[PDB]
RNA sequence: CGACUCUUAGCGGUGGAUCACUCGGCUCGUGCGUCGAUGAAGAACGCAGCUAGCUGCGAGAAUUAAUGUGAAUUGCAGGUUGAUCAUCGACACUUCGAACGCACUUGCGGCCCCGGGUUCCUCCCGGGGCUACGCCUGUCUGAGCGUCGCU
RNA sequence: CCCAUACCCGGCCGUCGCUGGCAGUCGGCAGAGCGAGAAAGAGAGUGGCGCGGACGCUACGCCGCGACGAGUAGGAGGGCCGCUGCGGUGAGCCUUGAAGCCUAGGGCGCGGGCCCGGGUGGAGCCGCCGCAGGUGCAGAUCUUGGUGGUAGUAGCAAAUAUUCAAACGAGAACUUUGAAGGCCGAAGUGGAGAAGGGUUCCAUGUGAACAGCAGUUGAACAUGGGUCAGUCGGUCCUGAGAGAUGGGCGAGCGCCGUUCCGAAGGGACGGG
RNA sequence: AGCCGGGCGUGGAAUGCGAGUGCCUAGUGGGCCACUUUUGGUAAGCAGAACUGGCGCUGCGGGAUGAACCGAACGCCGGGU
RNA sequence: CUAACACGUGCGCGAGUCGGGGGCUCGCACGAAAGCCGCCGUGGCGCAAUGAAGGUGAAGGCCGGCGUCGCCGGCCGAGGUGGGAUCCCGAGGCCUUCCAGUCCGCCGAGGGCGCACCACCGGCCCGUCUCGCCCGCCGCGCCGG
RNA sequence: CGCGACCUCAGAUCAGACGUGGCGACCCGCUGAAUUUAAGCAUAUUAGUCAGCGGAGGAAAAGAAACUAACCAGGAUUCCCUCAGUAACGGCGAGUGAACAGGGAAGAGCCCAGCGCCGAAUCCCCGCCCCGCGGCGGGGCGCGGGAAAUGUGGCGUACGGAAGACCCACUCCCCGGCGCCGCUCGUGGGGGGCCCAAGUCCUUCUGAUCGAGGCCCAGCCCGUGGACGGUGUGAGGCCGGUAGCGGCCCCCGGCGCGCCGGGCCCGGGUCUUCCCGGAGUCGGGUUGCUUGGGAAUGCAGCCCAAAGCGGGUGGUAAACUCCAUCUAAGGCUAAAUACCGGCACGAGACCGAUAGUCAACAAGUACCGUAAGGGAAAGUUGAAAAGAACUUUGAAGAGAGAGUUCAAGAGGGCGUGAAACCGUUAAGAGGUAAACGGGUGGGGUCCGCGCAGUCCGCCCGGAGGAUUCAACCCGGCGGCGGCCGGCCGUGCCGGCGGUCUCGGCGGAUCUUUCCCGCUCCCGGGGGCGGGGG
């Protein structure tokens, strides 16, 4: 039970600040878990979502075994699209479907310096928690 | 209109009370504040007294009341001087001093310059500089068990 | 409600004429809010009848002779099987249930451990309950902070704080609480009384120089004791069954004397 | 029989009730408790590739710098030595407005210093800096058949 | 001979009274009563096989006898009548379908109301013990919103007047062109300005809405364009007047006053 | 006149019926009609009183109709009168 | 809805009762709750009334000591009459083969003790009026009782 | 006449500063009604309130007695409880209405003028040098300027003070710069940034699962984390978070330590001598307002107008007389207290789009009025636009097919979709407007999932079939009762009773055996406070 009383449990303020979080707070929010042979690789659950992780999709309409390169982050819409998930319009058209991130599992990460400096920066926290749980 | 049989009654309301209204919802808050400056305070003065300087014995001046004793504002300087307590020194020491009480009679001065004495014998006086200590001070060893003791300091008892 | 709502506009009745209800309505202007009805209970906006003000009573003061009485009716009935058992708690398989353990639990720091306890005194069917009746608030409680109920769980009386709070803190339904500081709303939730409670040894052996005995005045407490019984022998079927009341007794007459 | 009228039901309209939702209120409490001639509050006018409103901003005009963060913004286009967001300490901040050269049409000036005409010789054009009231301390220049002193 | 809600007999509901009765369900450890005109003991004592027997009793319950039942203003009691939220409780209900709404379906209750079936619907809801209230509508020339009959009715009648042909176009009494007949009749239904309006001006396009018929048309809508000054005005002057300073008054924001209780010129030929 | 003590029950007319007592208290304070008595008035469905009963507050059978007249007052029903 | 008052009801304590204001409880999900204070009952209401005020301020009944007792002791103790729910007693009376003879329980003339409450008669306290005598002393008086 | 001082008064675009205006919830100073009540109304009341004017701060104002009291006396201001709806005022009607004492929150005291003493010992500004300078300061040098004797600074203020003499003590405090170490209340001050547990496990519903069942014996895994929010219904374990005296980084502060420089020479007691106070002010008269203040509580105008053993107060006017208590007419001062404005937060037995702010939305917006000003209506497709390609009729609006979707029975003001009112279909009926109560009858839609009619014991008879009854043995369990022990008592009695004390708690019971401290008395006698018995 949350005893802080600096941070609210509110439910319309909640609300307000997911729905009108700024960019680099939606970051944050749409991160999607890590596959287990990355958890186990790199100590570390979740990871913020990038351009192009590639993807397993475990819910909804297009859960399934296939490996999707990730296209584009729509932070405004909370979304993000992968390059195989998608259905084609009236005219015959295809067009991405909005997947969220949060029922998103990463199968291998786009090794930039930021993104390694973060998962060594989770890594170092968590295990120092633990061994702090010791 | 009066009913059959009752009081009659002023009731004090024909002004606009509803704008003037004293809610009592801080209640609570206002309690808690208080209690925390009163902690903060007596942290601050780390080996002093909490509630403060110790104070006089006064009977109160009513012969409703002239049987029972009080605590007094502070002092009087007949009693200090007779007590050889200098009027400056006494408030910097710990002794509240004020210059408007008189003294008609024997008894309560005497009472009082016992007080004094008393309070002499039992505070422990700290170092102006911590490594040479002085004359008029405390010796090291009692030093390490002053401590902060709650309530008035030698509370009047009747 | 605000003090000066309903009153924010400026308007004046027709009056006699014009062929209207008689009612204050907004004056002047190319609007839809122009004559239309302004102050009234039973205008569309406007003031409400008799507002709400922030004076109202809202506490009440009880006689600590009555707090007390209540306190010690509390416990008094959570000692009896039936009682408790109608509160609804799960107790069949309860050994004692004024359930008293050593002291050692009062220094447990984890939650496990509280769970691993909870199983072993087969108090975990009442937690299973809890489980069970977790569900969702009905009405517009949902949108106001309380969106979930639950059922209430047994209570845990300690002594000193030890971790004990922070081991069974995680466990739904469960209330701890110290034994030099009972309360009412939470002894008899509901106002029904019979709450499941789990005593430790420190606090069993402090509650009679809590409240007292019969014969010793409450040493805690200034000056208290147990409340005096009405009745001391409440068996009535005894105290019809008893053979000095039978024999002053006329013969029951039992036969029908229909029309 | 047919038309018309009435009643009940099905369906379809008309209308927007009820119910369920709620980034909004109301009330109570807590900490802080800070505007302005170094130009406030307020108003006006402008600023987006496609922009009317709302919002943000001020000719550096939906924002510059700096720091944190770390790959977007998005309605369509276009293009890691750090995109976007956030913070915000550097810089900038049009016209009115206590509003300050005089007046309120944006009209009319004065003084000083620069750049064009000149090649300062003056006009003319442009640019920059001053030019409100009251009041305090000091400075300078004064006034008085005011009180005196030497001639 | 006929009939009232009156009277008599009977059934049922309720109220009141009897401050009526029942803890005696006393069972192989027992013996089944306290209705019977007569205040009170089925009184206790000492001497001359087959193992068996319905219901009951939420005592705030159950049962038995009598009498009675109108009602405005008003008073009181009981509501397992109803609405919203809170503390408890239902190992409650619910995407195998909650709330809400509709129903020629099956029922309950004297009633407030409620329970099922069917349909629609798509995410929450209710029972019991308590607690709290912004808690129940037929009216108030009630408030807001919606919809009727009236009714395809009143009406689309002030200032003489229109007709022929062609073109465009799905579409022509109303548009455009040509022809004819008319009116305004120079104190105009003409040509230009002031005030006011503020893009209504011009070209192209559209025909949803507006132009109380219609429109191919418009001062409508949608895209774009358009106002060029030494000499035309403002800008300057002062008029009736308005209004600072000095001064006076004023608790005060300020007010009076415009030469009046003011050291009110910052200019100049010339000479040094 | 007040006190004490003592003795007398055929409960001293009929009929009927439980009674006494204390708090708190709403609405009302415009009335009207009828037999009889009665004042003013030519008189009135007028104005004003006394007693009783009604209407108001009340339905039902009858007076064709009807606030007041005659009968009778009321829970939902069956039979009889 | 708030405040005040009155009365009726339910609960706790009871000649007392009440922490409402404050403080102590590691402040803080609930909790702004709850618990505790007792040398924090100040204080309020109640326990005493009356008078404008100075002020005063709530029983007494029997025997021995000087009835034509001054006046000390022995005591006894908060009235009396009527009506009074209940309780006590109890003449008599409640059964069976008879007879002697009990136990226990119920009945019951009359007679007791009489709750609350009502009525009445007394008594006591404060103000006021009339009459009259006596007593006390640190200050013998426009004194006090 | 001229020259030079001083006084008084001007002028400046002179050098350098300061004020204006706004907000205004809370605060201070003025001005200040009438609705209303009195069942009328004028005094009263509303009310020193609304409106009007001025001025601030983070709080303001008040404040260290010209006080309260009359006691065995208290002792600045402010705030709460109580005093108390009391004393009192009032056409003594309606109504109005404090204070002292007492308990608390907080608690802090001081400074001038004057009287005097010190060679004006004082202050501001310009120039140069040195330090750091984003709150313009410190040191030095200037025959630099000015202020000021019509009075600056040190000592000093009613609690007395000063000077001299004699005894006693007799020095580290503050400031301007610089560096260092550690600590920072509940948690180590504050602020910011980045991170830290556990199922998408196996089946099964669904359009979509966060649903349902299971996960052994570690009753899946975590839990100091089962608050909340998001995600295609309903999630402790998907994600953000939540808990944690959890981690890392950056910045600012406060407290201590050290160094340099600067100022500072300081106190107490006794004796002797001196000195000591605020004027058109108090006070009196009158007038007007105000107050509970009543032969005048407070304020103000006018007139009169002081004294120094004086003056003020002592709640009934006056004279006489003693007592009590302060020292007016100069100034500063935090805390407790207030807060419908502002910034940033937390919560709720509140409202849920005719409600709640007027405003959930391009709301003080559209719109109205010359202006002061007035002032709305308006939320919801769907999980995802997947927002209906294409064919066909029409000029087009608008349709029929086709398609998306779980659903178009969600088609862009689209969740649900009521009533009034209307169209159509079906059924029935119709000349006393319609509608209604009672009683039947007739016809209908649906229902009984009706259509050979209930079941239940105990027997009798017949056809069957079982691992079969009673009685015994073994073991266990339970109920009831009478011997052995044990426990409790809202019961009693006793003991030489009790860890050292030979238990605790309390007592308006005592203590020349008690003891200690304090005061009085010439090591001694008595009293008081505490401890002991
Ligand atoms: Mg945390
Ligand atoms: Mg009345
Ligand atoms: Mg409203
Ligand atoms: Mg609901
Ligand atoms: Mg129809
Ligand atoms: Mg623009
Ligand atoms: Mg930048
Ligand atoms: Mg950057
Ligand atoms: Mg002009
Ligand atoms: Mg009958
Ligand atoms: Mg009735
Ligand atoms: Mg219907
Ligand atoms: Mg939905
Ligand atoms: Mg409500
Ligand atoms: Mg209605
Ligand atoms: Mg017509
Ligand atoms: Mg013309
Ligand atoms: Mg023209
Ligand atoms: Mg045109
Ligand atoms: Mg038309
Ligand atoms: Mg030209
Ligand atoms: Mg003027
Ligand atoms: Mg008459
Ligand atoms: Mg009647
Ligand atoms: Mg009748
Ligand atoms: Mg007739
Ligand atoms: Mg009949
Ligand atoms: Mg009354
Ligand atoms: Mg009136
Ligand atoms: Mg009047
Ligand atoms: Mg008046
Ligand atoms: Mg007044
Ligand atoms: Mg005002
Ligand atoms: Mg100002
Ligand atoms: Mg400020
Ligand atoms: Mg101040
Ligand atoms: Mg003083
Ligand atoms: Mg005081
Ligand atoms: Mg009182
Ligand atoms: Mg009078
Ligand atoms: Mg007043
Ligand atoms: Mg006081
Ligand atoms: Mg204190
Ligand atoms: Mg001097
Ligand atoms: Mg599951
Ligand atoms: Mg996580
Ligand atoms: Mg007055
Ligand atoms: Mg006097
Ligand atoms: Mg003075
Ligand atoms: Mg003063
Ligand atoms: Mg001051
Ligand atoms: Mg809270
Ligand atoms: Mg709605
Ligand atoms: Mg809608
Ligand atoms: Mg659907
Ligand atoms: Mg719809
Ligand atoms: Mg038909």
């Amino acid at each position: 039970m949350k005893f802080n009383p600096f941070v609210t449990s509110d439910r319309s303020k909640n609300r307000k600040r997911h729905f009108n979080a700024p960019s680099h707070i939606r970051r944050k929010i749409m991160s999607s878990p890590l596959s287990k042979e990355l958890r186990q690789k790199y100590n570390v659950r979740s990871m913020p979502i990038r351009k192009d992780d590639e993807v397993q999709v475990v819910r909804g309409h297009y859960k399934g075994q296939q490996i999707g390169k990730v296209v584009q982050v729509y932070r405004k819409k909370y979304v993000i699209y992968i390059e195989r998930v998608q259905r084609e319009k009236a005219n015959g058209t295809t067009v991405h479907v909005g997947i969220h991130p949060s029922k998103v599992v990463i199968t291998r990460l786009k090794l930039d310096k930021d993104r390694k400096k973060i998962l060594e920066r989770k890594a170092k926290s968590r295990q120092v928690g633990k061994e702090k749980g010791k | 209109a009066p009913s059959r049989n009752g009081m009659i009654l002023k009731p004090h309301f024909h002004k606009d009370w509803q704008r003037r209204v004293a809610t009592w919802f801080n209640q609570p808050a206002r309690k808690i504040r208080r209690r925390k400056a009163r902690q903060a305070r007596a942290r601050r003065i780390a080996p002093r007294p909490a509630a403060g300087p110790i104070r006089p014995i006064v009977r109160c001046p009513t012969v409703r009341y002239h049987t029972k004793v009080r605590a007094g504002r502070g002092f009087s300087l007949e009693e200090l001087r007779v007590a050889g307590i200098h009027k400056k020194v006494a408030r910097t020491i710990g002794i509240s001093v004020d210059p408007r009480r008189r003294n008609k009679s024997t008894e309560s001065l005497q009472a009082n310059v016992q007080r004094l004495k008393e309070y002499r014998s039992k505070l422990v006086l700290f170092p102006r500089k911590p490594s040479a200590p002085k004359k008029g001070d405390s010796s090291a060893e009692e030093l390490k068990l002053a401590t902060q003791l709650t309530g008035p300091v030698m509370p009047i008892r009747n | 409600v605000s003090e000066l709502a309903g009153h924010q506009t400026s308007a004046e009745s027709w009056g006699t004429g014009r062929a209207v209800a008689r009612i204050p309505r907004v004056r002047g202007g190319g609007t839809h809010r122009s004559g239309q009805g302004a102050f009234g209970n039973m205008c569309r906006g406007g003031r409400m009848f008799a507002p709400t003000k922030t004076w109202r009573r809202w506490h009440r003061r009880v006689n600590t002779t009555q707090k007390r009485y209540a306190i010690c009716s509390a416990l008094a009935a959570s000692a009896l099987p039936a009682l408790v058992m109608s509160k609804g708690h799960r107790i069949e398989e309860v050994p004692e249930l004024p359930l008293v353990v050593e002291d050692k639990v009062e220094g447990y720091k984890k939650t496990k451990e509280a769970v691993l306890l909870l199983k072993k005194l087969k108090a975990w069917n009442d937690i299973k309950k809890v489980y069970a009746s977790q569900r969702m608030r009905a009405g517009k409680g949902k949108m106001r902070n309380r969106r979930r109920i639950q059922r209430r769980g047994p209570c845990v009386i300690y002594n000193e704080d030890n971790g004990i709070v922070k081991a069974f803190r995680n466990i739904p339904g469960i209330t701890l609480l110290n034994v030099t500081k009972l309360n009412i709303l939470k002894l008899a939730p509901g106002g029904h009384v019979g709450r499941f409670c789990i005593w430790t040894e420190s606090a069993f052996r402090k509650l009679d120089d809590l409240y007292g005995t019969w014969r010793k005045a409450a040493s805690l407490k200034s000056n208290y004791n147990l409340p005096m019984h009405k009745m001391l022998n409440t068996d009535l079927s005894r105290i019809l069954k008893s053979p000095e009341i039978q024999r002053a007794l006329r013969a029951p007459r039992k036969k029908i004397h229909r029309r």
